[PDB]
């Protein structure tokens, strides 16, 4: 290798930029809290302000001048006895303690306090009784979650009495609860990280001062990206999610731990051929430094086709994840290379303490090279098998059980379940707005009909309405009727202020949040459609907010930015393996097998998740495990091509058989201890994160171990001279004459 | 047409560069794996890179049957010598 170009300045300003990279470190870590902090303080909204659900929600709050933003807990009053007198003292302090705090409660729907409405609220039995409660910002936001804490501690704080207990529960608490999991269980998996990382590192390098040289590494690593992301975040530059926090974590430095073991396998390999600390510096730079800028440019660009998306969770998962990435590599480039610079100088620091393992790997290329065609049928085949997991995989978007059940809202919803139907805890507003007053015999006379409409769609448990205070009580309402002031409460509770729009409690039958739930809120807006069709009051609004919208507006988004950002992806990932490679087909080669790889990884984790763990697969799970293979598994192809097109001058068949050799051992154990960083998500407490992980660690290890391992070498095989389109590159080479003997 | 001596130290060479065992060693009257420990999958090996590098072909058919360096050295005279 040539001494010079960006590597000499690497090598002779080694110690400075180890300083800056430093004084970068501790300058992201002293000025802005830590990722976890910042992420429970700047967490992102579950869902787009622009989402239907979202806007029905705030024109409910805005019409009837009750809140102002999308966040709803449910407070469950669970009793071992039947909710007696001093029950309704208890709620009643609970509902008083709530509007002395406007700061987090924006409105309480004290249906059980009303008589006309309390066997509403109670269970059919008589045991437990639940309130509505929307709190100040939107859900899964940093307000709405001191929000749903602040409610749990004035809930906690009124003393209960004996036999009676109250819990915090719904969406905005699940989102509350699941950060909290996520602040629990950050620690046991980073610690689970580190000591699989060691472990592999142990196993692998067998050095302990190049164990500790790496870990070096890879902590700064992932300090610079945790640094840089919580400065983002603190100064709101940038949304951010937990989820994006622990997943940024992970990524960032199993991909750390990537980049150095690539650049010490390729200085120990220079090493070993027999090349001194300098020229072997220099040719590991020379042969990965190009490798790891694609690597990062890769990840960072997948991660970014999710800020396209329209889900904030998604937005929030896009840019944060490519900037952390960004800064991963970077810090990779820069001050890895450095370490290995001056640790060369220091003894024999990343001097290989074995021999590397190049005549297993050797043969397996010569299997590969010289029967290309039935390896590569053979690694096709066992990567399409996975597909077989499509008739009949789901994709539940039930948060409850992703979550622990000892939380707080966990706990709720297993104390709802025991006295209520699963969707009565989880309702949905509905309303119509007359353009003149609703308080009109007509009116009702058209608003029980809506009701009983409604009612009458399948799916559809309880209705509450003005002219149905609970689930069930020819019809007319004599004029006298406006004047009951019990009546006139009701009003005033299911009316708007001004009397013109009237809400509707709707209460599924079976999951509202899961695809039941969507097929049934185009249903009920539909059914409203025609049962105000026909009327004098004909022209109104049909806004349907709740959690079954919200899942439904979620839904067909993920489904629409789940293909267009894998498509984005795609494109983005070759137009950047073109770039290095300068071959069009090699490129489609890496993304293809990348593909089918990802087709194998959902065969396995949808098997293993939904019918050996039991768990079905998140929604959300799809989209970053797609997004982190076609990242990792694309540059494991990378890495491996351009070490063909290194070894070519040799020859096609040649050149692939030495590359395999060369770099067997390297992008295997950098696989293996990616998969295995991703599985240490296992542990977190989000079952969502776990599956991400298992997800990304299954199908990281189907790609090193048959899809790099094979379908990429026997490609580039069973190809040859057309690999390389449009660079010209020829067969086997001239035949060189026989050597004269020595 | 190559002799004897040349493609026995091309192939002494491709040895090297395939496990390292030293030149000399390499002689047309000693014998292959059960004497000089190259497996089926590395005589593979040794076929791919001789047909690259030095553009002779090896048929798999006729790999089985070297179980010499003689064997292969001789079947490389009688598909180099036929034009």
């Amino acid at each position: 290798a040539r001494p010079g170009g960006i590597a000499k300045w690497i090598r002779v300003l080694a110690v400075p930029i180890i300083l800056v990279w430093v004084a970068i470190i501790a300058v992201l870590n002293t000025v802005v809290p830590q990722l976890d902090v910042v992420g429970e303080m700047r967490s992102v909204s579950m869902s787009p302000d622009d989402a239907p659900s979202v806007i029905a929600m705030k024109r409910v709050g805005e019409v009837f001048e009750e809140f102002k933003s999308n966040s709803s807990v449910m407070i469950v009053l669970e009793g071992e006895q039947p909710l007696g007198d001093e029950a309704h003292k208890y709620y009643d302090e609970i509902v008083d303690k709530l509007e002395a705090d406007p700061a987090h409660v924006e409105h309480v729907q004290d249906f059980w306090g009303d008589p006309l409405t309390a066997s509403g609220a109670q269970s059919p039995d008589g045991l437990a009784s639940y309130v509505q409660v929307y709190t100040r910002g939107n859900q899964g936001e940093a307000l709405a979650n001191e929000s749903v804490e602040a409610v749990q501690d004035i809930v906690e704080s009124v003393p209960a009495p004996p036999g009676v207990k109250a819990y915090v529960t719904g969406p905005a608490a699940l989102s509350a609860d699941q950060h909290v999991a996520s602040d629990r269980s950050v620690r046991v998996i980073e610690a689970l990280t580190f000591a699989v990382i060691i472990t592999m590192l142990l196993l692998v390098y067998r050095s302990i001062v190049t164990v500790i040289l790496t870990l070096v590494m890879v902590v700064l690593s992932l300090s610079a990206a945790r640094g840089m992301i919580a400065f983002l975040g603190y100064h709101e530059i940038i949304g951010l999610s937990v989820f994006a926090t622990n997943l940024l974590t992970t990524l960032a430095i199993a991909a750390a731990t990537d980049y150095a073991i690539f650049l010490i396998g390729r200085y120990q390999e220079a090493r070993s051929v027999g090349e001194d600390r300098e020229q072997s510096y220099y040719t590991m730079f020379h042969s990965t430094a190009h490798v790891v800028l694609g690597s990062g440019m890769t990840i960072a660009g997948a991660t970014l086709c999710l800020h396209f998306t329209r889900m904030p969770y998604f937005q929030s998962l896009g840019i944060p994840l490519a900037i952390g990435m960004s800064v991963v590599v970077l810090a990779s480039l820069t001050m890895g290379a450095a370490i290995i610079s001056v640790a060369s100088r220091f003894g024999k620091t990343f001097e290989p303490k074995r021999a590397m393992r190049t005549r297993g790997w050797r043969k397996l290329g010569a299997a590969v090279v010289r029967w290309p065609a039935p390896i590569l049928v053979t690694t096709i085949a066992l990567s399409v098998v996975g597909l077989l997991a499509l008739p009949g995989y789901q994709t539940n978007y039930n948060d409850r059980r992703y979550l622990p059940q000892d939380l707080p809202a966990n706990t709720g919803y297993a104390a709802a379940d025991r006295h209520f139907s699963q969707a009565r805890m989880n309702p949905e507003l509905l309303m119509i707005e007359s353009d003149h007053d609703l308080r009109n015999s007509a009116d009702f006379l058209v608003v029980d009909r809506i009701a009983k409409r409604v009612f009458q769609v399948p799916g559809i448990s309880r209705v509450q309405a003005i002219t149905r205070p609970q689930g069930t009580p020819s019809f007319y309402l004599p004029p006298e009727t406006f004047e009951n002031p019990d009546f006139k409460r009701g009003m005033k509770m299911f009316l708007s202020p001004d009397g013109h729009a009237v809400r509707f409690i709707i209460s599924h039958e079976g999951d509202p949040m899961s695809p039941e739930g969507i097929k049934h809120i185009d249903a009920i807006k539909q059914a409203a459609k025609e049962a105000i069709k026909g009327t004098p009051l004909e022209g109104s609004k049909i806004y349907l907010g709740g959690t079954a919208a919200t899942f439904k507006d979620l839904q067909e988004g993920a489904n629409y930015d789940l293909i267009i950002a894998g498509i984005a992806a795609l494109c983005l990932i070759f137009i950047i393996m073109l770039i290095i490679t300068r071959a069009v087909v090699a490129s489609a080669v890496i993304v293809g097998t990348v593909v089918i790889s990802l087709g194998a990884s959902f065969g396995l984790s949808v098997l293993i998740w939904q019918h050996i763990i039991g768990l079905e697969l998140h929604w959300m799970v799809l989209a970053m495990a797609v997004i982190v293979l076609l990242a990792v598994g694309a540059d494991y192809n990378l890495l491996l091509v351009s070490r063909i097109k290194e070894e070519i001058h040799a020859g096609l068949n040649t050149g692939i058989i030495r590359s395999m050799g060369g770099t067997g051992s390297v992008v295997t154990s950098a696989g293996l201890v990616f998969a295995f960083t991703m599985m240490s998500m296992a542990v977190s407490e989000l079952a969502v994160i776990a599956q991400v992980g298992t997800t990304i660690g299954l199908g990281l290890l189907f790609d090193t171990l048959v899809i790099r391992s094979f379908m990429t070498p026997s490609i580039a095989a069973l190809m040859g001279k057309w690999f390389w389109w449009p660079q010209r590159v020829r067969q086997r080479p001239l035949p060189a004459p026989w050597p004269q003997p020595v | 047409a190559a002799t004897q001596e040349e493609i026995i130290a091309g192939l002494a060479e491709i040895i090297e560069e395939v496990t390292g065992i030293e030149p000399s060693e390499v002689t047309p009257e000693k014998s292959f794996v059960d004497d000089l420990d190259i497996d089926s999958l590395s005589m593979v090996e040794i076929a791919v890179q001789t047909e690259d590098k030095y553009g002779v072909k090896i048929p798999d058919e006729d790999l089985a049957g070297l179980r010499t360096v003689g064997d292969v050295v001789a079947y490389i005279q009688k598909l180099e010598e036929e034009n």
